[PDB]
RNA sequence: CCCAUGAACGAGGAAUUCCCAGUAAGUGCGGGUCAUAAGCUUGCGUUGAUUAAGUCCCUGCCCUUUGUACACACCGCCCGU
RNA sequence: CGCAAGACGGACCAGAGCGAAAGCAUUUGCCAAGAAUGUUUUCAUUAAUCAAGAACGAAAGUCGGAGGUUCGAAGACGAUCAGAUACCGUCGUAGUUCCGACCAUAAACGAUGCCGACCGGCGAUGCGGCGGCGUUAUUCCCAUGACCCGCCGGGCAGCUUCCGGGAAACCAAAGUCUUUGGGUUCCGGGGGGAGUAUGGUUGCAAAGCUGAAACUUAAAGGAAUUGACGGAAGGGCACCACC
């Protein structure tokens, strides 16, 4: 079996969030930076350590790590998430409610407004799961 | 011994199959039942009790009773499957699946099949005890 | 140790003219020899074969029990003894949500045939029907019941045995009654169950022959 | 019964007391409309053909 | 012992002094 | 200690509820204490099914179905596999297994 | 170390050890044995396999749920004559 | 294929209904009851619970009559077993069925008296009533029936909740209890001896009701917990397991 143990695991993921920048997407080069940058006592267990932290990188390259968090990446995060479409989708010329809402409206003091647009009611009460 | 026909027209049988727990039986009867063709049970296939209802007898039943009537001309088989009925068991025994596997591999042509066990309204007390059989 | 069957000969079964085919199939019998005649030893006899063998387009869970009633020239003339349906139909239609309206007549026809005819109806789930089950009240069964049992002893004392059976092969009694009881509780799976010949009148070729044919 | 070959399309998994029988599906070249269940005996991979005399029958599945 | 035979057996007791008892 | 507020039957508002025969061993059994299962089968079963469709005299004529009513004692369900022993929490689950 | 004869065995009816590649098996060597002393044992090369990429059928063991009147814990506890 | 007999009312049949409970399931008719609902009807406190007394009371059992299919205590026999006087099998008497008269007991259980008030939510379901789009049977129509959506009242229940309670399991009652009093009946006081003895009383009997003490004993018991075990179920692993 070739499942990643805890350790190895646990120290990938801390190498990935405290030195990312050094990290690439090669594995010797994460071999080296991670004997560099860390005590890690054997050989055998640097290279595991450097596998797991190339595939990580790998997952980070698909996207979002549901297992680790930098912010040195998550303020880029918000950075791309701050996406405005040009014509808000809350602005719709007209706009179809129901009656009784338009009932609700005009008790609301809002029955002049000009977007508004009655919709036709259902002409049955068939909206519940038959039982059983 | 059979009757002349065309070759291209099947006479009918009825088949009774009573496929009890026990024993099976495989009953070729003309249309109406009231005469007899032919009639092999397990126990006349097989020298165990224990194997007087398995599917191996059934199947042999089955086969000695094609290879009769198909000597008498009869070319067709209505099925009519029963279990026990009445208080005891009202599902067929081991035997009828076997019994008709075999009859229709053996070169008869099953007409139409129908369940006839014996079903009451209500009936008398089962066989069995308050508690039931205990082993 | 010698055979039975060297000495049986061979009869086709014939069918009444209600229905569109004739030949039913062969029965069989042993040879006359003194007291046993083969003649007498035919009469008795009652095939029971599904509607689709005696029509063409008809269902097959309908099966007419055909009393042989004369035999001559090897020919077995019957006559309409009683109806059933198949097992497989009756249990299928018994569901465990509705109520099941049974009903019997015992009535004559007008050519002196007591029948008992029974007539089996389930009440039916609506459309847009919510609730699981559709039970109809006591009441409303009893209405449905006797409904039943005045369509059946209409549909049969004013008719012969000859124009019941015609009626009985569409399941037309069953339709009318369907009909008639959806004011009372909708009904869904409605069929005469089952007519057996209580009493017939005493026997005449005349009006066999007139049957077959 | 007609003498038709069919090919593994996919490898369903192991069934037998012992876990010895293969559920497989195999598929008939003439139509590639048919793609039945067989359990199959040995060790079997994926793509090869089994000759088959017999087809009648059906392995349990579902 | 089951509380119903002791009492069947209370009852048998109860007999057999009801008879001896003259 | 009660272990069902049901009492392991479904007998409410009601004082008696006349029994069965278990389909097994024939133990009275309440009818509403008895676990009851619907067989829904075919006469032929499905290894059989091309012996006899290819044996029919008819096309397309559709094999018949055996309709089975089994009524278990509890002792006879829990021997057959039908009903298991649940946890203390599972038990009250009254949504039949999807099937 | 030397010099013919012979018991016995034709794959060993029950019941079954142990075996995932330099593995099983095929043999020789070296130690512990040891004043001489290996059918034992502990290591060693020496030839190379149709077989297995699976399963819970058996034998067990573990876990979960469940029952318990057991807690010395089923070799338990306990009833009656 | 018929005939006869005596039982029994399958499926539909449900955490559905009715009944004081025991109990109650094929149409159909008759008879007399009954809850709930509706009510701008009537009386006007007539009520609640109840020593005494009374009606009913499964099954088995008892006495007399009829019947007697099935099942079946007892009994006979065949197996199993070390032995089985049992479990299993073939029979099979009483009984099981009906009528009349006794018996009055059940884990007769919701192991929870009845009447009244108050205290959460939710979806169902049965009955009655009320309101409402729409669909359907509705033949110039309204009705009404089957649905659909709500509401009200009385029921059988269910789910959920940190109402609160409780040893807890659990209970919307088993809550509103040391912040202890709405009314009322029955009834318990460590475990055995023992529901025994005796007396009385009821019964044809079987037995029922009432019912001790001497003596003996440091626990018996309830709920839950963790283990161990199971001739309980479900998963997993193992060439000291199998293939």
């Amino acid at each position: 079996g070739r499942v990643r143990t805890k350790t190895v695991k646990k120290a990938a993921r801390v190498i990935i969030e405290k030195y990312y920048t050094r990290l690439g997407n090669d594995f010797h080069t994460n071999k080296r930076v991670c004997e560099e940058i860390a005590i890690i006592p054997s050989k055998k267990l640097r290279n595991k350590i450097a596998g797991y932290v190339t595939h990580l990188m790998k997952r980070i390259q698909r996207g979002p790590v549901r297992g680790i968090s930098i912010k040195l990446q998550e303020e880029e995060r918000e950075r791309r998430d701050n996406y405005v479409p040009e014509v808000s989708a809350l602005d719709q010329e007209i706009i179809e409610v129901d009656p009784d809402t338009k009932e609700m409206l005009k008790l609301l003091d809002f029955g002049s407004l000009s977007n508004l647009q009655v919709t036709q009611p259902t002409v049955g009460m068939n909206f519940k799961t038959p039982r059983g | 011994l059979g009757p002349q026909v065309a070759e291209g027209e099947n006479v009918f049988g009825v088949c009774h199959i009573f496929a009890s727990f026990n024993d099976t039986f495989v009953h070729v009867t003309d249309l109406s039942g009231k005469e007899t063709i032919c009639r092999v049970t397990g126990g006349m296939k097989v020298k165990a009790d224990r194997d007087e209802s398995s599917p191996y007898a059934a199947m042999l039943a089955a086969q000695d009773v094609a290879q009769r009537c198909k000597e008498l001309g009869i070319t067709a088989l209505h099925i009519k499957l029963r279990a026990t009925g009445g208080n005891r068991t009202k599902t067929p025994g081991p035997g009828a699946q076997s019994a008709l596997r075999a009859l229709a591999r053996s070169g008869m042509k099953i007409g139409r099949i129908e369940d006839v066990t014996p079903i009451p309204s209500d009936s008398t007390r089962r066989k069995g005890g308050r508690r039931g059989r205990r082993l | 140790v010698v055979d039975p069957f060297s000495k049986k000969d061979w009869y086709d079964v014939k069918a009444p003219a209600m229905f569109n085919i004739r030949n039913i199939g062969k029965t069989l019998v042993t040879r006359t020899q003194g007291t046993k005649i083969a003649s007498d030893g035919l009469k008795g006899r009652v095939f029971e074969v599904s509607l689709a063998d005696l029509q063409n387009d008809e269902v097959a869970f309908r099966k007419f029990k055909l009393i042989t009633e004369d035999v001559q020239g090897k020919n077995c003339l019957t006559n309409f003894h009683g109806m059933d349906l198949t097992r497989d139909k009756m249990c299928s239609m018994v569901k465990k949500w509705q109520t099941m309206i049974e009903a019997h007549v015992d009535v004559k026809t007008t050519d002196g045939y007591l029948l008992r005819l029974f007539c089996v109806g389930f009440t039916k789930k609506r459309n847009n029907q919510i609730r699981k089950t559709s039970y109809a009240q006591h009441q409303q069964v009893r209405q449905i019941r006797k409904k039943m049992m005045e369509i059946m002893t209409r549909e049969v004392q004013t008719n012969d045995l000859k124009e019941v059976v015609n009626k009985l092969i569409p399941d037309s009694i069953g339709k009318d009654i369907e009909k008639a009881c959806q004011s009372i509780y909708p009904l869904h799976d409605v069929f005469v169950r089952k007519v057996k010949m209580l009493k017939k009148p005493k026997f005449e070729l005349g009006k066999l022959m007139e049957l077959h044919g | 019964q007609p003498i038709k070959l069919a090919r593994v399309t996919k490898v369903l998994g192991r069934t037998g007391s012992q876990g010895q029988c293969t559920q497989v599906r195999v598929e008939f070249m003439d139509d590639t409309s048919r793609s039945i269940i067989r359990n199959v005996k040995g060790p079997v991979r994926e793509g090869d053909v089994l000759t088959l005399l017999e087809s009648e029958r059906e392995a349990r599945r579902l | 012992m089951r509380a119903k035979w002791r009492k069947k057996r209370m009852r048998r007791l109860k007999r057999k002094r009801r008879k001896m008892r003259q | 200690t009660k272990k069902r507020r049901n009492n392991g039957r479904a007998k409410k508002g009601r004082g008696h509820v006349q029994p069965i025969r278990c389909t097994n061993c024939a133990r009275c059994v309440p009818k509403d204490k008895a676990i009851k299962k619907f067989v829904i089968r075919n006469i032929v079963e499905a290894a059989a099914v091309r012996d006899i469709s290819e044996a029919s005299v008819f096309d397309a004529y559709v094999l018949p179905k055996l309709y089975v009513k089994l009524h278990y004692c509890v002792s006879c369900v829990i021997h057959s596999k039908v009903v298991r022993n649940r946890s203390r929490e599972a038990r009250k689950d009254r949504t039949p297994p999807p099937r």
